[PDB]
């Protein structure tokens, strides 16, 4: 039924159109935050913080993380269907999880801290990890298989003092897991020559933008490097965590990023939360150490403020930007599909767009105008060999919604 | 209006150090930035540079950074390129150009006209002029100019009367002394009947010689 | 590297004629802000370059109507319509995309004409330089055409290659043809060892090589 974008699929349309050839459909139906998808071998993974009263300033009443199915769910349309749910004893110590596929679970990598968001109290996080498992299918009276816990002691970090799981979902490479992660770094052990910063025909840019903006502030303790987090599943006994540093081609804060395989290759997608807006995606040359033959992708950016807005490619010093992923449904012709926010300086307006490198071939706005949206996460496969994709979008009860978009073979409707 | 006129040729030993100027007239100087390209002789164009006349910081390629330093002057509407430790290598014209920034257009519209920069360990020395004489309805003349540096030198034939039928060949090294050639081709009836005389001209030297063109014996 | 490769480096053109050079590069020139800055340049002999074509397609201020521009991505192609004599010059294309912004080897638009051959002509050494204590025998090749041509000496029948100094000039302003020098310098006593010294070119005009030659008897 449900199975990876693999092989060779059915033919998409490669030409642009206006017409309506992409037709969303809505699968699913106090506030609900900090979402994660992931979808794996026709299963999935999913996961929900609900607060009470506000968003940001609200009580945290329930984490959820849970995995199921992606199964037909009766026209033709693949919906998710839960079949596994865990909620940790406290909502509010649990942080930034990330869930791997591999074959009988998910592994789901979360950080656990008493003093809030490790990304806004670095210095004071003291690095606590967990690792939650969870069958895709459980069994009855099978012990530890359908839920386990495992409190993660052994972190190898190199050069950085601490080290957190940054995405929603990694891969699996034969036996091991690599998580998409960040590295805080002491600004005084950061080696960065400003000769690299691309401040040319930037009339008012400073060659020290690009190191003052590798942290949340200019003046931060750390910087955030971006990275994975490798658990190599063949040494039972225990297993370090082993963080590996992405490589520094055309870097950028540390920040939200995904790994995920399509056509049987890994591709890598990382948030620009910084003054490089437009999107940073592409194919993996080395898992480790991570290095990404980014795209140079002149189409696709993200909302953000007044220092750097969608499209700017001017070193400023900024921490501003949404997570919107995209992912690779055709390597021939490298073409993504991906929901972003049609918007200079506000989060709003998601259209699910299916675009090449220079251009946008077909998209979908999946809102009214005036919507307000955060985060969107778009994970694509393959129902009876055509590719689907499911998109989960954060949308103005606050709570996110899922979308499942066929990608059509003709250019007309 | 829109001017840039870069600094004089210059002559440099191995080891030492020059600074090209390039200064620029016509718009306003902080609205866009310079470009600094190099160009070896006989070859193309290699960029170098490019300096924000807003902020002053250049961004520069890779083979140019450490003995290769791009300044500026804000106030005398300049810019400076700096190269120390000068090596072979680096004897090139190189030449500043307005470049904007992306507020506008970034393509190199107007141009300096150029800076040429000689490296060498020779020493001045004048040209040693030898006739070249037949040893048809037409005959052909030469003079021959060995062992001399720097470059240029100047040839004429009966002072410039002869201009046409005249080919001056350009220089090649010897050692690290430039040679050359140059013909003149005249009617039989006109020599040796009359005196054909080549003058050289050494201006670095400030040397002129001059050379008629007897025939040989037989 | 990003490379820029020129196709073809001469491209001799009658006047009146279409001119096409094409420019293409080792990687898309599509910057991530949507625009493409590939840029043609144009320069004369004894001149500063001059802005052609920018933004692929957008003609600089003044550029006539003949001159066009067209490609996208990695293919790139400047076309001239109807070549007047002031275009001939040499033609660069150029990236600013990526840095280090990178230029092409260039193409040399010149002037086609009728295929003429070489008039040779070979002379011994001065008496000067013999007592000066050299020998250097010169041999000129003037007007011919196409440029394409090659040169031999040969001492009493054998080849040398060793001592020997070539020069080309450009296409002639007057006659569009070129011209060719080759110096074997050696020492008096090599000189005064050999009897006969030839020069010969093969040229395309003629199937047999075209000989010049003396003997150090007077
Ligand atoms: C988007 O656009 C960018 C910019 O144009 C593209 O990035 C460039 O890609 C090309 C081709 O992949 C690269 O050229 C190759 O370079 C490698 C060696 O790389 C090293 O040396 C380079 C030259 O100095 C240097 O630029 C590189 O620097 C990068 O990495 C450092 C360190 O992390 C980082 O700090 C920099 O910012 C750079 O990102 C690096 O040090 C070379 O091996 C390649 O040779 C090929 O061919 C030979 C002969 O067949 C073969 O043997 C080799 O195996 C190889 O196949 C080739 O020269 C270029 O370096 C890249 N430049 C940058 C700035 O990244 C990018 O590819 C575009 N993306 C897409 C999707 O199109
Ligand atoms: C959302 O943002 C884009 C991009 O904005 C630019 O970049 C950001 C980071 C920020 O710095 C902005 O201040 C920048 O303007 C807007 O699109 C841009 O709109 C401006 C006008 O508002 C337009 O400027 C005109 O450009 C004309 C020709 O453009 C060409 O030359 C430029 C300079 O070399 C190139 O940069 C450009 O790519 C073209 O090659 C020029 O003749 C005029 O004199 C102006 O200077 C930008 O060109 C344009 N850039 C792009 C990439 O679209 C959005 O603005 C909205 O869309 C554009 C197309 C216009 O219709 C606007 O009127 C419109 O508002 C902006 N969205 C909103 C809602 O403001
Ligand atoms: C993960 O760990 C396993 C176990 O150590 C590695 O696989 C072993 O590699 C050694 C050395 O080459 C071999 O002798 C063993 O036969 C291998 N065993 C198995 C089961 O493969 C593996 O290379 C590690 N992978 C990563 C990515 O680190
Ligand atoms: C900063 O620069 C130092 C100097 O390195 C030299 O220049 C650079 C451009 C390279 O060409 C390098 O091979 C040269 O030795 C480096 O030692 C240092 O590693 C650089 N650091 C960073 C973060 O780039
Ligand atoms: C970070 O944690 C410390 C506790 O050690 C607390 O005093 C401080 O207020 C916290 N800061 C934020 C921004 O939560
Ligand atoms: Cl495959
Ligand atoms: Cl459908
Ligand atoms: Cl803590
Ligand atoms: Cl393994
Ligand atoms: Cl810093
Ligand atoms: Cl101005
Ligand atoms: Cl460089
Ligand atoms: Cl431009
Ligand atoms: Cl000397
Ligand atoms: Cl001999
Ligand atoms: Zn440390």
């Amino acid at each position: 039924g449900v199975s990876d974008l693999v092989g060779l699929p059915n033919q998409i349309c490669l030409q642009k159109t206006t017409s309506t050839i992409l037709k969303p459909r809505l699968i699913s139906y106090v506030c609900i935050t900090d979402p994660l998808l992931a979808v794996d071998n026709g299963f999935f993974a999913y996961s929900h913080l609900e607060k009470i009263g506000s968003c940001t300033r609200g009580i945290a009443k329930q984490r959820i993380i849970g995995v199921g199915e992606v199964l037909d769910r009766g026209d033709k349309v693949p919906s998710m269907f839960m079949t596994n749910v865990w909620t940790p004893p406290n909502p509010s110590t649990i942080h930034h999880c990330s869930s791997t596929y591999h074959e009988d679970f998910y592994y789901t990598l979360c950080a656990v801290s008493h003093v809030g968001d490790p990304i806004l109290n670095s210095t004071s996080w003291t690095e606590s990890l967990s690792l939650i498992r969870l069958a895709v299918r459980p069994k009855s009276d099978s012990g530890d298989y359908n839920q386990k816990y495992i409190a993660i002691t052994k972190v190898e970090r190199g050069k950085y003092d601490k080290v957190m799981p940054y995405g929603p979902s990694g891969i699996k490479q034969g036996d091991t897991l690599y998580f998409p992660a960040v590295g805080f770094l002491p600004r005084t052990e950061f080696q960065y020559n400003d000769s690299n910063c691309p401040i040319i025909h930037c009339k008012y840019s400073k060659a020290e933008n690009c190191r003052l903006s590798m942290g949340v502030n200019s003046k931060s303790h750390y910087i955030l490097r971006s990275g994975l987090l490798k658990y190599n599943l063949s040494l039972g006994g225990d297993i370090i965590l082993q963080f590996i540093e992405i490589a520094d081609n055309r870097l950028t804060i540390g920040s939200p990023s995904k790994i995920y395989n399509s056509l049987g290759q890994p591709v890598f997608y990382q948030a620009s939360y910084s003054w490089d807006t437009m999107i940073k995606l592409g194919d993996v040359d080395t898992v480790d150490p991570l290095r990404v033959q980014w795209r140079n992708n002149s189409v696709i950016s993200r909302p953000g403020q007044s220092q750097c807005p969608r499209f700017n490619v001017c070193p400023e010093v900024c921490w501003e930007g949404t997570y919107n992923d995209a992912f690779l449904i055709d390597r021939l012709n490298w073409v993504s599909a991906g929901v972003y926010l049609n918007s200079n300086q506000t989060a709003e307006n998601p259209v699910f767009a299916v675009f090449k490198d220079n251009e946008i071939l077909y998209q979908v706005p999946l809102a009214e105008d005036d919507t307000n949206a955060q985060k969107t996460i778009t994970d694509c496969f393959l129902l009876e060999n055509v590719i689907w994709c499911i998109s989960l979008v954060e949308i103005y009860v606050i709570r996110p919604k899922l979308f499942a978009v066929k990608i059509p073979a003709q250019c007309s409707e | 209006q829109i001017q840039l006129v870069q600094s004089g040729p210059e002559l440099k030993k191995p080891g030492e150090t020059v600074k090209i100027s390039c200064t620029t007239s016509g718009y306003t100087f902080t609205n866009y930035g310079l470009n600094w390209v190099k160009q070896a002789p006989g070859k193309g164009f290699k960029w170098m540079a490019w300096i924000n006349t807003y902020t002053g910081e250049p961004t520069y390629a890779d083979d140019f950074k450490g003995r290769f330093a791009f300044s500026l002057e804000t106030s005398a509407s300049t810019t400076y390129l700096q190269i120390n430790n000068l090596k072979n290598e680096d004897m090139s014209t190189y030449f500043c150009a307005r470049s904007g920034y992306y507020d506008g257009l970034k393509a190199m519209d107007y141009w300096g006209q150029g800076t040429s920069v000689t490296v060498s360990s020779a020493k001045t020395t004048p040209p040693s002029v030898y006739p070249l004489a037949p040893g048809n309805s037409m005959v052909t003349l030469g003079c021959l100019v060995k062992g001399y540096f720097p470059e240029p030198v100047t040839v004429t034939w009966n002072s410039g009367s002869l201009s046409s039928g005249v080919h001056t060949f350009p220089a090649v090294l010897q050692s690290d002394l430039y040679t050359l050639s140059s013909s003149v081709t005249v009617p039989s009836s006109t020599w040796p009947s009359e005196t054909v005389t080549c003058n050289v001209a050494h201006p670095a030297s400030s040397t002129k010689v001059d050379k008629k063109i007897v025939p040989r014996d037989c | 590297d990003v490379l820029m490769i020129q196709t073809p480096l001469s491209l001799p053109v009658s006047l009146g004629d279409q001119a096409s050079i094409s420019c293409r590069s080792s990687q898309s020139l599509i910057h991530i802000n949507g625009n493409t800055y590939l840029e043609w340049y144009l320069q004369k002999p004894g001149q500063s370059p001059k802005l052609l074509i920018y933004k692929v397609s957008n003609r600089f201020s003044g550029v006539p109507d003949r001159f066009s521009g067209s490609g996208s991505g990695t293919d790139f192609t400047l076309k001239i319509s109807r070549v007047e004599a002031e275009d001939l010059g040499v033609y660069y294309c150029f990236q600013g995309s990526h840095v280090p912004f990178t230029f092409g080897a260039g193409t040399k638009l010149e002037l086609k004409r009728a295929d003429a051959a070489p008039t040779v002509s070979i002379f011994p050494p001065s008496s000067e330089q013999l007592t000066s204590g050299g020998a250097s025998v010169v041999c000129f090749l003037n007007n011919f055409y196409p440029k394409d041509i090659n040169v031999k000496w040969k001492i009493d029948g054998s080849e040398r290659q060793n001592g020997v100094l070539n020069s080309w000039t450009d296409q002639d302003s007057k006659d569009s043809t070129y011209s060719m020098s080759s110096t074997l310098t050696l020492t008096k006593d090599e000189y005064e060892r050999h009897n006969s010294y030839t020069c010969e070119a093969t040229h395309k005009t003629s199937t047999s090589p075209i000989v010049k030659s003396f003997n150090r008897n007077e």
